[PDB]
Order: structure tokens, then C-alpha cells, then sequence
């Protein structure tokens, strides 16, 4: 599926992609993650 | 547009009022009888009274034929509709000969619809229903519809308040109801009622402006073998059609039949007019026998444009044929059916007029002995070929920091550059 | 008949909100305190001036 | 006044055979001239159109070119009228690529046989006086018509009520009703909507009150070639295939079903036979597989009357290596007639020029005429044609009303022949390709 | 690691090796000789790189071997890869699909690039809370927003399943929305994750950022593209069928009236048609026409033929092209190399083809190459080579070129041993 092309006409776009690109979180945040694991009010 | 062509610089037949060719204006230069013979064609074709009436450009390769034909479709404007083929495009995959030709033909006859829609749009401001006693009834209902430019009430027709609630219409809704039917279509809810906090697209639309009440004209250009393609095919089925491949296909005899039914109508009632053109059929010797056998029944219908055929092929043997050869690959049948428009060989002053108009509409400065030298070189050679000459010897100028082309850079490029008679020597040898 | 033909009030005209902290028209409004900004900096303006003052009440 | 469709085409001035009751043809009639003999044979052959009695009869008019085959043609056409069918068909329109050649002579020929459908029904006619309508928020109707005569209520059911909804029916139009499945037809409005109503923006005529009873007993006719009866039948969706072209091979099973059922169709009194023409012009373009074909084809009950025309002389047939007069197998020469046409003498030329003056709406002088008449006969009869147009457009140019012989000779000199371009390529021979 | 590109016959050519001024400079960018050819090419490039002429038309023609092909692939280098550089062979037209007419047509189509400008504003973050009227409430690193959602909002939400975590784009200009993937957390880890998951960053910055975008396609593509309702999909298959005069003239029409706008750009670039000689007098009357379209790409083309019979026709003309398209164009003239453009073709290729030779290699490998070919040569330095490697050596010496000369036959002895046993040949 790595090489399915057609699959992401349907599935993502070029900007989408860029910005997927960009913000793929890292193995340094996921590790982050692993170690770490708001009332409004109308004024 | 903005790019420039081999025929960029053809802005039409350089006539005057008399009918006769000037010596060189718009673009064009000499070929003063084939000038004033294309300007009879353009007002035969301006004149829309005949059908099927053909052309024949024929002379040597480099006579301006067509130069000749783009320059009658300059002079009939942008209305009429020119449609340019090669003989080549006949041969398709999808359907026969003879219905590429016919499609082709249909092509070139423009029709101008006329449509005049009233329309009575704005935003709602009151819905009110008019009770009454019958002779709860309602006789009436209100809408108030306001626009930038004020606000009208209409007596609209009770039996409204169906389409009013199938549409959803509510007060701040924009909306517009033609006169004809009386049904109502909604277009969303007023800008002025939108906020910057809520998420919608389509749902808002500005206040329309002007009056309420708009008399709208639309006026839409289509050929007859537009309207041929839209009732052959309309747009499961339509699933199953636009999955699969929409190849062209052999239409028939009967639904020309009745879209020129159809056509006469709307002529009949004002709606339409017809706009004949020309169809242009550039190297129409690469047609065969059957198309051209075809062509002749073709040229003799009420309904065919006038058609522009050109070749240069002299003496040979017709495509399609064995050994019957005709004066120009076209059978003699059909050469009884066109008027032949001759296209002669340019003089060297005449091939020098050329090459500065084409300099011109490439933008290039061009010294008076440069110009020369590449005359000289298109006495020889072809004029093609010193044209083409043009725009390299330019940028070699540009390179060694000149703004103008000078002879050195006119006889560098021709010693780069080989026309097809040195090309043949060489392989000659 | 009242199903059919409601008599709705015409829509009044919303407010236009402007941000406090810049004064531009504004296109949000922060979900904790329910008040409109215009710009990221008016944003962290705002839930400065929010946490102040919950601090000052309780 | 205003451009039509159809403009002056190459055949826009005949108007028929131009032939007497004893089809002994007239000098200058119906826009023909000249061609008594080749005239008074489309005649008799029109007469045996229109008797329909015999199939399969097949004619061949051959001469030389621009002697009038396509213009006798036309005239059969324009004499027998629309309501008998007549295909018009080149012979290089068989070579397709959607079906066999055989397919479409076979196409060519079921759509020069009109079939003529014949059904009574119920029709009911009048002026809507009245219409209620109440429905829940099942739905039940009353609807009042009237006609003159009478005025009938009528208490409507569901499936009435749904369609008087669908199409719209108000008071004061006058509507048409089949009673056989319900479907309704405006014919007009009788009178204004209310005045007091807004948008509504027409004041469209009124159509006339109907008159006698509200229910009438109606024949009416349909017309459908053979062909169209094959497409419908060929698949579910055969009716798009009718305008798109897009037809396979038609099974032949379904059309023996067909001709059985139209057999029967005829021997009842449901439909009535019209057979036609199918004109094929310039058949040499034919290759022997098709000549083949028609040669059975025209055995057929169902098959219509064949014309054909050709110019060539003893030439080869496509597709082989034999030669033969028409450029027809002699199998099939043997099953035609050949009607003959004759060049024309200088009155004839000037009669049809005079004729395509006329249609063409040009003025011209007597000189004018002898000197194109000189023309024509020199060069041919369509160059004179053309020079008719050319020079009226030289002379309305010029601000002149009638076309003198300075515009001829004008034209003449900007427009060339055959001839005379010949001429001058063979001068310049070097400069055209391949020699 | 073995790339899908690996050295082919033209590897070593980088570019036409010209200088500023299109001088050629000898054994530059993998070029050798060739200079008048290499001077014209340049020129011609800058002509494409220029772009203001449409339908200029080029034949490079010459012997055999004499580096057409070359010169084509130089100019192709050169010229960069934002300018379309459609290389087909003459072969290529004939298709069962679509007429040789609409194959040239696609070819030229192909080599006109039309660049396209788009602005958009979307809004992008991450989903805190959506509640079923309906709020929708978004954050970044920077900023926090509740929408209030109207019914088609809400129904667009919930078809997607857009759930609270999700990193979403809804475009304001259209109301679509589009989920970008779901934010990484202490609680949303699994043992197994479904395949449209994706994990991404909260976005930075504002939500509604105003977006600048510019599409590359070609005239081809929006053909294509408008031919039916999902014709994209021919973009990949090649089904296009023959695209109606239609849907390409309202595209020309949408291209001039966006240029106009400003919208898209035109970047107009190369047919190369190496093998000319393969197209029929059709194909050659439909270019002649097709050339004067001002949406006609800058036309290569390549043959080696001299006078021979047309394709689809008894006459004999120059290229086998027909006179009236060889008037159309210009024609460049290679020229066959000498003894030093030889051994410094051979040792550029022996370079591309990491190889060490010896001198007296290199006199007998030339020597071998002048007297049959330079192609021979050239499949001879890697025979060579592979002989020598399985010898155990380093530097390729003339006993190998010996062996494989010996190994691997050229034209000529080939064709005098077969002629020495015909009797056993067939169909002589
Ligand atoms: N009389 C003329 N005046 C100006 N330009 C001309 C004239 N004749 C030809 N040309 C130009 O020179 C070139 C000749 O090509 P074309 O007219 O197509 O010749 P052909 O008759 O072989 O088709 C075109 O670019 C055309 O615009
Ligand atoms: N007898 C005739 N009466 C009137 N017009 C004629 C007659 N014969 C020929 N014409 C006209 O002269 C032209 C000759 O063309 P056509 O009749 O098609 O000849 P053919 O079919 O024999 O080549 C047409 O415009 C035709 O209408
Ligand atoms: N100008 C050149 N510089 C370097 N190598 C060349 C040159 N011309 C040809 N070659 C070499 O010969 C082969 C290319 O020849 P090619 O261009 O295909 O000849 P043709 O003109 O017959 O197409 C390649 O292997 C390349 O190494
Ligand atoms: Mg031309
Ligand atoms: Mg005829
Ligand atoms: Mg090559």
C-alpha cells in the first residue's frame, strides 16, 4: 500500500500532504508523551 | 494571444471600400487578385444567402493561402463562426469519415439564442398570508422583498405557499421568483444576518442589488452540432455512461432532422438567430475518395457552410485511389463544385515587405542591410525559412549585447541553420 | 394553517463584536470567557487578564 | 427575410419533375429543364413509387457529370411529398465503424419503409371552469369542464387528481385529457389570470372556446420507418440509440419478429405499409460486398424502391480488380434499370441559369446571359452557377442593380475553372509537389 | 543501492556543456564535438526558454551515431525541469486507443505547461469539543475559538465522525471538511492503530490562515481532466479516448482568460519526436497546420534517413519528411567525430561507467570504434571491464578488449559469418 497512488486522489491533497509533512510528530514528543502518562463562563 | 504564430501578423484582407486589394495593408502583402477574390467570398459569407458554395485556394507551398483563409476569418469577426480543420482529422477511431465531416460541417453554422427572463429577487422581509371570506381562506400572499436599492411588496398568487415552505423560505432569506412560472428559489440567508462566529458556505449570500423586480437578457452562442452532441447523448444510465469511455458516435439523419426543427422554431419566434459560418479545410488532399464522394452530396445541402479548401499538391494520384491522379489529390467531381482562387509566387521586394512585417509582430530591430542580406537568402531557399531566421539571429544579437540584428548575425545563423535544399545536398552527397 | 404560515419576527441584525484588546472586527471569540479577540496576541492578552482576575475573585 | 436553416442550396430551385398527367415532361416546369427523357423515366417511376404494389425495383440513373442526377432525384423527392419516406444517403456513408457495411444498407434500407400506426382514442376536451382540490396535511377532486355545448362535474380520482396537480391545471384553461392513460395536455388559456395577482407577466392570446361534446372518439396517425421500430426493440434503451447512432448489429432475429409482426399488423387493420425510396448517389463508392448485398436485398417483400446515380464509365470496382460499366457488378446491373441523361444544348444552360437567377434573387442582363450561357458551355454548367453570385456580389459591390457583363467578366477573371487552373499549375508545375 | 535510474546510453550528459555567449566548449557536461550542433541547440534553447514564438520547429538530422539523440538529451538536461520536455519516438503515435491526429495533439498538449494560482482560506486546529444547533470548538499552540455550525456543518461533522483530538481543515469557501488526522496523547495509545489513522502536531499559529497555493499542470491534464465526469482517472490508465474539439477550445479560451486574470501562468516547453521518420504523410500534413497554433510547443525532432519513401506514400523526400513541413523548419547538421572526439567520447563513458583503461586500451579501443562503431565501443569498455573483473585485475588492459572484440561480434562480421553459411539462414 506504500506504492497505492490512486488511493490518495480520493484520500488526501497537496497542501494536505505538506502539512501532514510538516507536523508528523516526532520520536522525541511520542517519547514525551509515554514519560508524562477551563470552566468557561459568559463575562 | 500574448504568444506570437506564423500567422499573428494576418489582421485581415488589406481591401478598400472598392473592393480592391491595397499593395500591402494588414499584414498582408501582395496577392491582389487573391485578396480581392477572398473579399468576394467574405461578402458571400457575410451575405448568408447561400449554402454550400466552395473555395479552392490552391499554388505553391508559401503563397499565403492560409494567410489568405485566416484573413477572411478576421475580416467576418469574431460572430461568425470559423472552424479550422486538416484533412488529416477525418480519420478518427471513434466514428466514420463522413460523420467527422459532418460534424465539422454542422460546426460552422452558429446559432445566437435570446433568452429574456424576469425576475423578481431580493430579501424577504414579511411572508403575511391575505385572509378572506370564500365567496381560514386565503386569497393572496404577501412577500416583501428588499433590495439595496428598496423594498416591494407582491400580490403573489396563493398557491405560492407550497414552494414557500418546500424552499424553506423564511423572513431573511433571499430569494428570486420568475414572472413566468411563479415558483420560488431560494438562495440563502442574507449577509447582513451573518456573523463571523458561525461555520456556513453556501447558506449566506449578499443583498442583491438593484431593483427588486430585473428584466435579465442572456444571450448564448452555440453551433448546431452543439446542440446535435447535447440531444444525442443528455447528461443508473448516467452512471453507467460516465464510468465508461463517451466516445463519439454516428449521429443520425433524424435528430439533425429535428434540432433544425427545433432551430426553425426558435427563429420562427424571435428567440434565435442563425449565424452561418465557414469551415476552413487546410490540406484537404489528405482527404480519400470516400470523403471527398462525400463532400459532393455535402456542398449540395441547403443547410452546409461555405467551405475553404487549400492544397498544393498539384498533379497526383488522389488518396485512397490507385493511379487516378487529378490536378490537385482532389477527384474532378468535386473541383466542378469549387471556385479555384490561384495563389502566386512572391517577388524578392514582395518576400523583403513580408520579413519586416513579420520582424514587426516579433518585435525585433532589424538593420536595412541585414534586411537585405535575408531577403537575399529568401530569394533563395524559401521565404519560411527567412522568416524563421528571424527570432534566432535576434537572440544572438542579444547575446553579443546588440539591440539590433546585424548582417554577422544573419550569416552566423544561416551557417548554424540549413534549409531543406542544402539538407538534400548534403545527403545527396 | 399556523404550521404553514408562521408568522416569524424578521431576524434581528447580530452584533458586531470588536476585540477588546486591538479594537479590529472581530473573528473569534475564546471559549472560556465567552469574549471575542481578533488576533493571537489579544488572545493571550485576554486569558492573562481572565486569570487575574479569577485570582482577585477566588 | 430572415436566414432560415435552409438557405439556397444547389438544389433549391427544383421543385418537382415538372410533368403533366399524361407524365409527358414540360420544357421549363417545377424549376426542371431539358431532360424529357430522363424526366418522363423518373416520372414513370415515381408513378411505380406510389403504387407500392412491387419491392425490390431498382433504378440507376447514369451520365455524364453535371447533367442533372442529383437534380432528378431531388424533383422525385419534392414530387412525392413528406409522407412517403425517401433516404437520401452517399455511398461512402456505409463504410462505419460502429456496424458492417451490411448492417447499414440494411439500416438504409428499414428506414425508407414507413410503417403507419392507426390507434382511436378517448379524448376529452374543455374549458376548466372549476377545479377543487383537498387533500390531508387520500386526495379527492372535483373538476368541472365545458365546451359550448355542455358543462359536465366530474368526481376525480387519485391517480387523475395527482397528474391535474402535476401539469398544473387552473381555471380557464382549456386542457385535453386521454382517457386511455391519463395524461394531460394544455392546448391554451381561455382568459386572463387575476389581474390582482403580481409577477405573472404575460398577456399570452387566448385560444377559442372548444365546441361539440366533451368526449370525442379520435383516430389518430403515427409514422415509424422499420428502423425505428429494429432500435426500439434491439435492447431496453433503444430509443436513445435512434438519435446517437450508437446501433450494433441489430440481431436479425428481432427483425424477422418484426417483419412477422408488421405482416400481421397489416393483414389486421392496425397499420398500413408505406413503402419508399432509398437514394443512393454516387454508388461506385459501393465495394463488391455491397453490391453483393443489394443483389439479395432487393429480393426482399419489405425492401423499398432503389435509386442510384453514378458518373463513371467502365471503371473498377472497389475492392476488386475487375472492370465493369457503372463501376456496378453486371449481377447487379442485371437487376436495375439504367436511366440515361443528356448534355445540354445552349437554351437549356440558359434556362437553368435564368433559374438560378431567379432563386437566387439576381438581376441580369440579356447579354450578360449569352455570355454566361458561352461560359457555361465552355466550361460547365455549376462554374456559370457560381459566377451567378460572384457577380452579383461584384455588382451590389459596385452600387449597380443589375449584374452587366463587366461583373461576369470580372468574376470570370477572379475565379477560375477547372480549366484554366489546370492551366497554370501545369505553368508553375515545378512549384507544386511531386510534379 | 541500485536506484531505479542506472547508467543508460546518454548518463553522462549533463547539459549542452555551452558557455555564457553559447560558444561550445570542448568536453564540457559530458559533450564532445559536436559544436556547430551543440551552438545551434543552444540557440534553440534559448528560444524555448524565451517562450514568445509558438510552433518553431527544429529537425536535427545526421549519419548514425552522430549524436542526435544526444544533442536532444543535452538540451533536455539543460533546459530545467519547470519547462515541459515531452520525448517521445515517431512509434508512439500509433495507438488503437485514439487516431494518430489526437495522439500529436496529446503530444503537443503535453508540452505546454500552465501554472495556476489559487488563494484559499481555511481554517485549521484541533478539535477540543463538538456538541450535538451545535458549537465546535478549535485551539492551536497560539489560540483557542468556538463556531457556532449550521445544519449542513453539523450533518458534515458528524458523517465524518469527527471526534474530540482530531486535527481538522474546513475551507470557508466551500464548507468541506477534511480530517488531517488525530493528535498523539497519554491516553489515545493502542496496541493497534487502523490504517487512516495518522498522528500529527496540534497546528501553530492562527486558525484562519489565508493560503497562497500555485498548481503545476499542463493543457493535456485539464483536457483530461474535463473530458467526463471522472476523467482524472485517465490521467493514470491512459483511456482518454479522442478529447473533443469542444472541451479543448473552451480550455484554451479559460487558459487566455485566466492569464489574463493573472490566475495561472503558461511555461511553454519541448516536443522532442526522436525517430521522425516513422510518422505517415497524415501526421506530417497535421503538424503542418498544428505548428501555427500559438499553443504550439517549440518542435525537435530527430532522424537519420536521407532520401527515402515517405511512410503511407511511394514518394522519395529528403528525412522522409515531405517538403512542405521541411520548409516549416529549420534543420541542424551533426557531423561524424574524429579520432580525438572518439577517444574522449570513450573516455567519458569509461568515466560514467567507472573504468580504468590503460592507454594502449584507449588507442585500441578508439581504433576498434572508428573502424565499426562508436556504440560498439561503448558496449565494449563495460565487456571489457566484466572480463577483466573476473580475472581478478584492476585496469582494464587490451588482452580484454582483445577478448571480448573476440566475444562479441559487430555488424559487419556478424553479417559476413551469416553470409558464409546462408544455406543455413533462412529467407535470405
Ligand atoms: N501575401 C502575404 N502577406 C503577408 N504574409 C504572408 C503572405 N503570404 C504568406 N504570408 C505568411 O508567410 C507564411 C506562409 O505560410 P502560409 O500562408 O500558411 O502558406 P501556404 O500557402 O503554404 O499554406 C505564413 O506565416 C503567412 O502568414
Ligand atoms: N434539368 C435541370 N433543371 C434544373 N436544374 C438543373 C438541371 N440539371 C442540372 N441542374 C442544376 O445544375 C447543377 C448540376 O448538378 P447535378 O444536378 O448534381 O448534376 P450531377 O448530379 O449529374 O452531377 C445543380 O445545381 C442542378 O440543380
Ligand atoms: N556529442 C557527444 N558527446 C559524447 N558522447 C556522444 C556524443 N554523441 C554521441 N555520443 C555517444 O554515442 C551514443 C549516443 O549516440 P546517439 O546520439 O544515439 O546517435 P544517433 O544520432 O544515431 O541517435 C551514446 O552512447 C553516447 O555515449
Ligand atoms: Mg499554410
Ligand atoms: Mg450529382
Ligand atoms: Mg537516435
Amino acid at each position: 500500500s506504500m506504492f497505492d497512488l490512486i488511493g490518495l486522489e480520493n484520500k488526501i491533497t497537496r497542501h494536505e500532504a505538506e502539512l501532514l509533512s510538516k507536523k508528523k510528530i516526532p520520536r522525541k514528543l511520542m517519547e514525551e508523551i509515554s514519560t508524562s502518562a477551563p470552566a468557561a463562563a459568559k463575562l | 494571444t500574448q504568444r506570437i504564430a506564423s500567422h499573428s501578423h494576418v489582421k485581415g484582407l488589406g481591401l478598400d471600400e472598392s473592393g480592391l486589394a491595397k499593395q500591402a495593408a494588414s499584414g498582408l502583402v501582395g496577392q491582389e487578385n487573391a485578396r480581392e477574390a477572398c473579399g468576394v467570398i467574405v461578402e458571400l459569407i457575410k451575405s448568408k444567402k447561400m449554402a454550400g458554395r466552395a473555395v479552392l485556394l490552391a499554388g505553391p507551398p508559401g503563397t499565403g493561402k492560409t494567410a489568405l483563409a485566416l484573413a477572411i476569418a478576421q475580416e467576418l469577426g469574431s460572430k461568425v463562426p470559423f472552424c479550422p480543420m486538416v484533412g488529416s482529422e477525418v480519420y478518427s477511431t471513434e466514428i466514420k469519415k463522413t460523420e467527422v465531416l459532418m460534424e465539422n460541417f454542422r460546426r460552422a453554422i452558429g446559432l445566437r439564442i435570446k433568452e429574456t427572463k424576469e425576475v423578481y429577487e431580493g430579501e424577504v422581509t414579511e411572508l403575511t398570508p391575505c385572509e378572506t371570506e370564500n365567496p381560514k381562506t386565503i386569497s393572496h400572499v404577501i412577500i416583501g422583498l428588499k433590495t439595496a436599492k428598496g423594498t416591494k411588496q407582491l400580490k403573489l398568487d396563493p398557491s405560492i405557499f407550497e414552494s414557500l415552505q418546500k424552499e424553506r423560505v423564511e423572513a431573511g432569506d433571499v430569494i428570486y421568483i420568475e414572472a413566468n412560472s411563479g415558483a420560488v428559489k431560494r438562495q440563502g440567508r442574507c449577509d447582513t444576518y451573518a456573523t463571523e462566529f458561525d461555520l456556513e458556505a453556501e447558506e449566506y449570500v449578499p443583498l442583491p442589488k438593484g431593483d427588486v423586480h430585473k428584466k435579465k437578457e442572456i444571450i448564448q452562442d452555440v453551433t448546431l452540432h452543439d446542440l446535435d452532441v447535447a440531444n444525442a447523448r443528455p447528461q443508473i444510465l448516467s452512471m453507467m455512461g460516465q464510468l465508461m469511455k463517451p466516445k463519439k458516435t454516428e449521429i443520425t439523419d433524424k435528430l439533425r432532422g429535428e434540432i433544425n426543427k427545433v432551430v426553425n422554431k426558435y427563429i420562427d419566434q424571435g428567440i434565435a438567430e442563425l449565424v452561418p459560418g465557414v469551415l476552413f479545410v487546410d490540406e484537404v488532399h489528405m482527404l480519400d475518395i470516400e470523403c471527398f464522394t462525400y463532400l459532393h452530396r455535402a456542398l449540395e445541402s441547403s443547410i452546409a457552410p461555405i467551405v475553404i479548401f487549400a492544397s498544393n499538391r498539384g498533379n497526383c494520384v488522389i488518396r485512397g485511389t490507385e493511379d487516378i491522379t487529378s490536378p490537385h489529390g482532389i477527384p474532378l467531381d468535386l473541383l466542378d463544385r469549387v471556385m479555384i482562387i490561384r495563389t502566386m509566387l512572391y517577388t524578392p521586394q514582395e518576400m523583403k515587405q513580408i520579413i519586416k512585417i513579420r520582424a514587426q509582430t516579433e518585435g525585433i530591430n532589424i538593420s536595412e542591410e541585414a534586411l537585405n542580406h535575408l531577403g537575399e537568402i529568401g530569394t533563395k531557399t524559401t521565404l519560411r525559412y527567412s522568416v524563421q531566421l528571424l527570432t534566432p539571429a535576434n537572440l544572438l544579437a542579444k547575446i553579443n549585447g546588440k539591440d539590433s540584428i546585424e548582417k554577422e548575425h544573419v550569416e552566423e545563423i544561416s551557417e548554424l541553420f540549413y534549409d531543406a535544399k542544402s539538407s538534400a545536398k548534403i545527403l545527396a552527397d | 394553517f399556523e404550521e404553514w404560515f408562521p408568522q416569524g419576527r424578521p431576524p434581528k441584525v447580530p452584533v458586531r463584536e470588536v476585540c477588546p484588546v486591538t479594537h479590529r472586527p472581530a473573528l473569534y471569540r475564546d471559549p472560556v470567557t465567552d469574549i471575542p479577540y481578533a488576533t493571537a496576541r489579544a488572545f493571550k492578552i485576554i486569558r492573562e487578564a481572565y486569570k487575574k482576575y479569577i485570582t482577585a475573585h477566588g | 427575410d430572415v436566414t432560415r436553416i435552409e438557405r439556397i442550396g444547389a438544389h433549391s430551385h427544383i421543385r418537382g419533375l415538372g410533368l403533366d398527367d399524361a407524365l409527358e415532361p414540360r420544357q421549363a416546369s417545377q424549376g426542371m429543364v431539358g431532360q424529357l427523357a430522363a424526366r418522363r423515366a423518373a416520372g414513370v417511376v415515381l408513378e411505380m413509387i406510389r403504387e407500392g404494389k412491387i419491392a425490390g425495383r431498382a433504378v440507376l440513373i447514369a451520365g455524364q457529370p453535371g447533367t442533372g442526377k442529383t437534380a432528378i432525384a431531388m424533383g422525385m423527392a419534392q414530387a412525392l411529398g413528406p409522407d412517403t419516406p425517401f433516404t437520401a444517403i452517399a455511398g461512402s456513408e456505409i463504410f462505419s465503424l460502429e456496424m458492417s457495411k451490411t448492417e447499414a444498407l440494411t439500416q438504409a434500407f428499414r428506414r425508407s419503409i414507413g410503417v403507419r400506426i392507426k390507434e382511436e382514442t378517448e379524448i376529452i376536451e374543455g374549458e376548466v371552469v372549476e377545479i377543487q382540490i383537498d387533500r390531508p396535511a387520500s386526495k379527492v377532486g372535483k373538476l368541472t369542464l365545458k365546451t359550448t355545448e355542455m358543462e359536465t362535474i366530474y368526481d376525480l380520482g387519485t391517480k387523475m387528481i395527482e397528474s391535474l396537480t402535476k401539469d398544473k391545471v387552473q381555471a380557464g384553461d382549456v386542457i385535453t385529457i386521454d382517457k386511455a392513460t391519463g395524461k394531460i395536455s394544455k392546448l391554451g388559456r381561455s382568459f386572463t389570470r387575476a389581474r390582482d395577482y403580481d409577477a405573472m407577466g404575460s398577456q399570452t392570446k387566448f385560444v377559442q372556446c372548444p365546441d361539440g361534446e366533451l368526449q370525442k372518439r379520435k383516430e389518430v396517425v403515427h409514422t415509424v420507418s422499420l428502423h425505428e421500430i429494429d432500435v426500439i426493440n434491439s435492447r431496453t434503451q433503444g430509443f436513445l440509440a435512434l438519435f446517437s447512432g450508437d446501433t450494433g448489429e441489430i440481431k436479425s432475429e428481432v427483425r424477422e419478429q418484426i417483419n412477422a409482426k408488421v405482416a400481421e399488423w397489416r393483414e389486421e387493420g392496425k397499420a398500413e405499409i408505406i413503402p419508399g425510396v432509398l437514394f443512393i448517389d454516387e454508388v461506385h463508392m459501393l465495394d463488391i460486398e455491397s453490391f453483393s448485398f443489394l443483389n439479395r436485398a432487393l429480393e426482399s417483400d419489405m425492401a423499398p424502391v432503389l435509386i442510384m446515380a453514378t458518373n463513371r464509365g467502365i471503371t473498377r470496382i472497389r475492392g476488386t480488380s475487375y472492370q465493369s460499366p457503372h463501376g456496378i457488378p453486371i449481377d447487379l446491373l442485371d437487376r436495375l434499370l439504367i436511366v440515361s441523361t443528356t448534355p445540354y444544348s445552349e437554351k437549356d444552360t440558359k434556362q437553368i441559369l435564368r433559374i438560378r437567377c431567379e432563386e437566387e434573387d439576381v438581376e441580369m442582363s440579356e447579354d450578360a446571359y449569352t455570355v454566361l450561357t458561352r461560359i457555361g458551355l465552355e466550361t460547365s454548367l455549376r462554374y456559370a452557377i457560381q459566377l451567378i453570385t460572384a457577380a452579383s456580389l461584384v455588382c451590389r459591390k459596385r452600387k449597380g442593380t443589375e449584374v452587366q457583363v463587366d461583373d461576369i467578366k470580372r468574376v470570370y477573371s477572379l475565379f477560375l475553372d477547372e480549366s484554366r487552373s489546370t492551366q497554370y499549375m501545369k505553368e508553375y508545375q515545378d512549384a507544386f509537389l511531386f510534379n
